């Protein structure tokens, strides 16, 4: 017998580039290496509000004790918009 | 007051009635409804009815095992009180025979009787709408006003003379 | 007493009446029970076993002693 | 009556060499401000707690094999079997996996209880044994299934599923070669109707 | 895994689920009966308060007696406000009364002395075989039912009588020190505050109301089927409702 | 026996101390006594609705403390009457051959009296006969015939050649697990004879009387109540207009049956279903009170009994307690002597074994009385005496040699104090003002 | 809803039919009719 | 045999309602089953929502689980006493009928057979409230002043007595009730 | 349910409601008259405090005496700034309310 426990996954992909056709964030998930940086078993706190208005929906996230490699990948691309 | 199809207490089949008034009947008195509500609740073994795995009584726990009389009585006495219209349980004679390995208990349950709230769905109506008059009685009077007066006069003539 | 103790442990009935009728002294009449089993001691001589019997009420009653009702009303106090 | 129901494969049972005390408690709370008046809904029920203390010894008096602690314990040399180590190995696995344990007690029976903490120590006194404490709380819990019991469900928005012939291109993986069980029928139709990811 | 193991998995869901149904339905039965009142006789039974124990009929007025009550206490509290003044001192303002709290400790023994049938615990206890009657167990499932159903308890103490008290917590300890008995502690606090004659009723309110969920028009929203009529008095209804009411289309 | 099911569930119905005995006139069974658990069983025995026994049973089973199981006595019938000394539909119910339920109807007293007789003859007339004389007599042939009131103002009056004074010694032989005694005859001779029998056998007598002399001026002693008062008989008498027709004796029994005598439960203000309030004025009620004739009174916003005073004068709840003490003390001592004599160690008058009676008597009767509140205990501040029960036993140096030859122990003494209830309260006050 | 529509043929679950027929029975004998678990009518209708 | 083999006799496991794979339900009517029951001819019956054995009654009449227990008591009591006599006789200190060594049999018998029975639930223990008798096992041994001289020549001890009470299972249950209404 | 219970739930509500009308009313009038003055005598009595105990009547200056008082304590509190003052600036202190407690029987 188990309990009912929570689960989640967070994915980071390539920079988003707007072109001459509708933008789909789905296709930017894969990184140049292929598989994306997935984070599963780390304490995470997030808040995501949504509405029906002009302004976009914005969400906040916090992650504790990330590996140095992942933080390095975000130190780069600080000029760009990662999906 | 829970309505439902009436089950014959003597045979267990539906109570179609006597040969003179054969038909179908609904359980109306609270006593009859509660009787069958307990009967079905005790007769269906736990888990054996599809569409509801939680209904029934777990006989398999006790039957075929060495069990303590006191534990069984608690469960028997607890299933009864699951009905919301049970006032109390009066007496309980639980006895067990070791030779035949049989167990047999006795007890009674007390339940009150309620009202019918509405008769719209059952048979009759309680009002007494009036009856239209007959012939020219309405526009010209009625003869009964004469008959009653004549009878009153006759009975008064009867009263005064001693008898 | 040993058989009674075993039976009481098995079933649950532990309460039995206890009465002591003293001679030229106070008496007792209440309901008692067995508290503690004594200790055997097999030695050269014949031993002694002391049973502790606990009692519900332990007020001693003059009963047999006469001339007590009159004496009780004689005491003054305020 | 119910201890004998436990087998050695599904309904595992645990018995301690001795249990000293066990306590059961429930809690409720109510508004601390005068109510407006009947407004008897101003109360809530908390989860009941259960705790007890026990001991496991190198010199057991009863070694009934039905106990899962004594699965493969030697009959004549209990101390070489290292029973206290057997109990701890069992205890951590039950707590770590978050099993919904069932407690059989003197008076009542409790179900859907999870372990939140336990303690083990080996003091100078009572050597060759370990004192154990446990704490449990209620759990208000609320595929291959019969279609008759099925209910409409949802999965939200979904993307390309798993590393397929198309997801491989996204990650720049090379397409999986097709095993040539048959390459005469599908080939003329597969490329013409389904095309290729490119 | 194996097909046989699926049956074992099914047992867990059923038996575990069936357990809460018995507890949940029983609690639902409480809070539905309003003609039932629970009273606890902490003390005073043998001094004056015997008059109140005779009034209870084992059917709708129930009494809770305990084999022994070690201690009980009663403590009311008040709050006092205070504001500062320019004289480097503090003054006082209105005060408030903080309800009130009551607690007591007791014990239920598996070898009773005074088995009075009028006590609601002793409803089914056997007169001549007490220890097998499971008195200690029989008290937990009745005490727990009272607390988890949020009953308004009335306490009949020797010193005074308290009403409108709600249980907040309780304990049950089968310590090895005594055995064959349960040590019980309880705490309570003061919860200080259709039918009936139209004369006494006053103007009520219900707020905004949507379409009734027990009849048609919801089916059109829930996308369901309208219930066919039972035929009786046909050709009299259908002409009128179809013209005066119409159909949801 | 072979059982074809692992589980067999049957859902069915039906099934000083409680059980009363109603001495009725009938022939529906050969025995002298029968027990019933509901009025339904009596109908199956050919009891016509409205019949005397039926009225008593339905009233007794409707009380708040209804007895578990009533008993019906049988005294032979020779004739029955229907009296029409008052009239307005006068439906009457007749049952013949145990199955023929012919509910005769009549509507509008000689005319109705003769008319009713005519209707009966029109029937099965081949099994019953009727004749008007104001009243109309109905007679059976060897066929069970039951006649009962259905409506109207008439009242049934059964008549028998047998006498109550002789039947009662007969019913007791068959069985004696009954405590209350009630009779149908209600004549002055019959009531008195029943009262005397109840004494020697320790039974409680009950009777409702319609006599108008009950509340006559106190100086006038002509009613039954005066006769019993003179003879110092204990019988819970009362006056009621429904004493006939409805036989309200069951209602009173219905309030005391299911109630242990040791509690000392007074009957002062209890409500009796079925009874009707007493309409006499204040002076009349005072007169009846001096008679020891209790009345059911419609009180402020209600209706309730008044007082459980017997004919002798003592309150009724005392009488039941005194009988209850007699029974339990007698069985308890006997139950102990058997044990000693059945182990070979029979009790002896040795002065070393007699004292044991202190524990035997204090055990079963006395202590059970204290825990139930029946017996008082404590101390008195003005009389300076205590209420504790006392027991005294004689020593071997006082038993006369005559008793030792006969092996009899006499002159044992016991003492008790009874807990009295409350019946009346009278406030007095005076609003004085300061100066 | 589940029969023939403008977009082909659909399929109803069991529970919707059960609720519909139980509502019909409720209408037949008023709101007081019992139709859950212990009713003989329930055992007939579900089967 | 497949339902009883791997089950120690000391548990007193009844065979009433166990399921036997391979067997087929008995199709006879109610009257036929009653007839066979009087014969002590057990039947495998297809029960409400299932199929299971009926009763472990042997031809003589006693329930089967009793018979296995009685045999199991015979075997273990016999080996245990023998296993102790060898030890004494193999140390040179063989047992003697001296009335100072016989009493030791109280511990030997209570040790191996009897206690193992109680811990497994096979043997009852406690007190009876209506018969007023206890269920505790008892053991009685004769003293040297009662053994006839004929036995001493043959070196035989006879007339030892033991007492036991068996724990009976449950087979049938029959409820009875009556819904009386207040008035 | 049945009408017999409706005649019972009313009794449960009526008697319970009557309790507030008793307790709640008494406090209301007790606050509606300020003439009465309560006093308590903790110890003190026999050391000449009888001089004022005899002043108490039975209508206005009600007095309360306990069968025994075991201990009574009196205490006052003050507070000051925890930071060095700028310097005399002796106003950096405040007075709290004095407390009094005792035990009796």
């Amino acid at each position: 017998m188990r309990a009912m426990e929570r689960t989640y996954t967070l994915v980071i992909g390539r920079p988003v580039v707007i072109g001459e056709k509708p933008v789909n964030i789905e296709k930017f998930a894969n990184t140049s290496k292929g598989d994306a940086y997935e984070i599963k078993d780390l304490h995470i706190e997030f808040n995501v509000k949504k509405d029906n208005s002009k302004e976009p929906n914005k969400g906040y996230v916090t992650v504790y004790n990330l590996s140095d490699e992942v933080v390095n990948y975000l130190s780069v691309n600080q000029r760009e918009s990662l999906a | 007051q829970f309505k439902d199809l009436l089950l014959d207490p003597l045979t267990g089949d539906l109570d179609f009635g006597t040969p003179g008034d054969r038909g179908m009947r609904l359980a109306l008195t609270n006593q009859l409804s509660l009787r069958q509500r307990l009967y079905l609740r005790f007769a269906i073994w736990a888990g054996d009815w599809y569409f509801d795995e939680t209904f029934g009584f777990p006989y398999r726990t006790f039957v075929g095992k060495k069990t303590v009389k006191a534990v069984l009585d608690g469960r028997i006495k607890s299933e009864v009180r699951q009905e919301p219209d049970v006032l109390q349980i009066t007496d309980f004679q639980s006895t067990m025979d070791v030779v035949s390995r049989s167990y047999k208990c006795f007890f009674t349950v007390v339940t009150a009787e309620g009202e019918e709230i509405s008769l719209a769905f059952v048979g009759e109506d309680e009002y007494q709408y009036p009856t239209p008059p007959e012939s020219n009685v309405q526009l010209c009077g009625d003869e009964g006003v004469i008959i009653n007066f004549k009878n009153k006069l006759y009975y008064l003539i009867n009263f005064r003379l001693p008898k | 007493l040993a058989q009674w103790q075993r039976q009481a442990n098995v079933t649950g009935l532990i309460y039995l009446p206890v009465q002591v009728e003293g001679s030229q002294g106070l008496s007792l009449n209440t309901i008692g029970w067995i508290q503690k089993q004594p200790d055997l001691s097999y030695g050269t001589e014949v031993g002694q076993m002391d049973w502790e019997i606990g009692v519900l009420d332990a007020w001693l009653s003059p009963d047999q002693i006469q001339g007590i009702a009159a004496g009780i009303t004689g005491l003054l106090g305020l | 009556n119910e201890f004998e129901r436990k087998n050695r494969t599904d309904d595992l049972a645990i018995l301690f060499d001795s249990v000293t005390t066990h306590t059961y408690t429930k809690d409720y709370n109510k508004s601390s401000y005068a109510v407006e008046s009947k407004a008897s809904d101003h109360v809530t029920t908390q989860d009941g707690k259960f705790t007890f203390s026990g001991t496991v010894t190198d010199s057991p008096y009863l070694i009934d094999p039905r106990n899962m602690i004594d699965r493969d314990t030697d009959k004549e040399n209990p101390m070489l079997a290292r029973r206290p180590a057997k109990a701890i190995e069992i205890l951590e696995l039950i707590a770590d996996s978050h099993q919904l344990v069932t407690l059989v007690t003197e008076d009542n029976i409790l179900s859907n209880y999870v372990i939140t903490s336990f303690q083990v120590d080996r003091s100078s006194e009572a050597g060759s044994s370990i004192n154990v404490q446990v704490t449990l709380e209620e759990f208000r819990f609320k595929r291959t299934s019969d279609p008759k019991k099925a209910k409409n469900a949802n999965t939200g928005t979904k993307q390309t599923a798993e590393d397929g012939a198309v997801d491989d291109s996204a990650k720049q993986k090379r397409q999986t070669p097709y095993i040539g069980k048959n390459a005469e029928t599908k080939e003329r139709w597969e490329n013409a109707a389904i095309g290729t990811t490119d | 895994i194996s097909p046989a193991q699926q049956a074992q998995a099914d047992k867990r869901a059923r038996d575990a689920a069936a357990a809460k149904r018995k507890q949940d339905t029983e609690v639902s039965n409480a809070k539905s009966r309003e003609d039932i009142q629970y009273t606890m006789f902490v003390s005073g039974l043998r001094r004056g308060r015997l008059n109140e124990f005779e009034r209870k009929n084992r059917t709708d007025d129930l009494a809770i007696l305990f084999d022994s009550v070690t201690t009980h206490t009663y403590t009311k509290d008040y709050n006092k406000s205070s504001y500062a003044v320019e004289s480097k001192a503090k003054a006082s303002d209105h005060v408030t009364t903080q309800d009130g709290k009551f607690t007591f400790s007791g014990t239920v023994t598996d070898s009773p002395y005074l088995i009075d049938p009028r006590n609601m615990i002793d409803r089914d206890t056997d007169k001549e075989n007490p220890m097998l009657a499971r008195r200690p167990a029989k008290a937990i499932e009745i005490l727990e039912l009272i607390a988890d159903s949020h009953q308004l308890v009335t306490l009949v103490t020797e010193d005074n009588i308290l009403s409108n008290y709600v249980i907040t917590s309780f304990q049950v300890d089968r310590s090895s020190e005594a055995g064959s008995s349960i040590n019980v502690q309880v705490t309570l606090e003061e919860f200080r505050f259709r039918t009936s004659d139209p004369k006494k009723a006053k103007n009520a309110n219900t707020g905004t109301k949507q379409t009734a969920e027990d009849g048609a028009v919801d089916d059109s929203a829930k996308q369901k089927r309208q219930t066919p009529y039972i035929g009786k008095n046909a050709e009299t209804k259908e002409r009128w409702e179809n013209a005066a009411i119409g159909t949801t289309d | 026996e072979y059982q074809d099911k692992v589980v067999d569930v049957e859902v069915s119905l039906g099934t000083g101390f409680e059980t009363p005995m109603f001495l009725a006139m009938h022939g529906n069974f050969p025995e002298r006594i029968r027990f019933y658990v509901s009025t339904a069983g009596m109908v199956a025995d050919g009891f016509a609705v409205g019949s005397p026994a039926y009225q008593f049973a339905t009233n007794a089973f409707a009380g708040n403390f209804a007895p578990q199981r009533v008993a019906i006595g049988r005294m032979s019938i020779d004739s029955s009457k229907v009296d029409f000394t008052g009239t307005t539909e006068q439906v009457v119910v007749n049952i013949t051959l145990n199955k023929v339920v012919k509910a005769v109807k009549i509507n509008v007293p000689a005319q109705i009296a003769t008319a009713l007789a005519d209707a009966v003859t029109a029937d099965l007339t081949g099994k019953a006969t009727a004749v008007a004389t104001t009243y109309v007599t109905v007679t059976a042939s060897p066929n069970v015939v039951s006649v009962g009131k259905g409506a109207g103002v008439y009242k049934i009056v059964n008549e028998s050649s047998e006498t109550v004074a002789t039947v009662l010694p007969s019913v007791i032989a068959e069985n004696h697990n009954w405590y209350f005694l009630a009779t149908e005859a209600r004549s002055d001779a019959d009531i008195v004879a029943a009262a005397e029998f109840a004494k020697a056998n320790y039974k409680l007598h009950i009777y409702n009387s319609t006599d108008v002399d009950a509340y006559a001026p106190e100086n006038s002693a002509a009613s039954v109540f005066d006769t019993l008062k003179s003879l110092s008989y204990d019988s819970l008498g009362t006056s009621d207009a429904g004493a006939d027709v409805d036989f309200t004796e069951g209602s009173v029994i219905g309030a005391m049956a299911a109630n242990d005598p040791s509690y000392g439960d007074s009957l002062h203000l209890k409500t009796m279903p079925g009874m009707v309030p007493f309409a006499g004025s204040d002076t009349q009620r005072s007169n009846a009170w001096s008679r020891n004739a209790n009345i059911y009174r419609g009180l402020y916003g209600g209706g309730s009994y008044i007082e459980g005073k017997t004919s002798s004068g003592q309150y009724v709840d005392v009488i039941r307690f005194s009988h209850w003490v007699k029974f339990r003390m007698e069985e308890s001592v006997f139950a102990y002597m058997k044990r000693r004599s059945d182990m070979g160690l029979s009790m002896k008058m040795s002065d070393e074994d007699l004292p044991v009676l202190k524990s035997v008597l204090m055990n079963n009767p006395i202590n059970i009385g204290i825990r139930n509140g029946g017996i008082l205990t404590g101390y008195d501040t003005e009389n300076k005496v205590s209420y504790d029960p006392t027991i005294i036993i004689p020593k071997r140096a006082n038993i006369p040699t005559n008793d030792l030859a006969a092996r009899i122990l006499r002159d044992v003494k016991v003492e008790l104090v009874y807990n009295n209830s409350l019946h009346y309260v009278k406030i007095r006050a005076s609003v004085v003002l300061d100066r | 809803n589940y029969g023939l529509t403008g977009s082909g043929f659909n399929l109803p679950p069991m529970d919707d039919l059960v609720q519909e027929t139980k509502k019909t029975f409720k209408s037949a004998f008023g709101e007081d009719f019992n139709t859950e678990s212990n009713s003989v009518a329930d055992k007939l209708i579900q089967i």
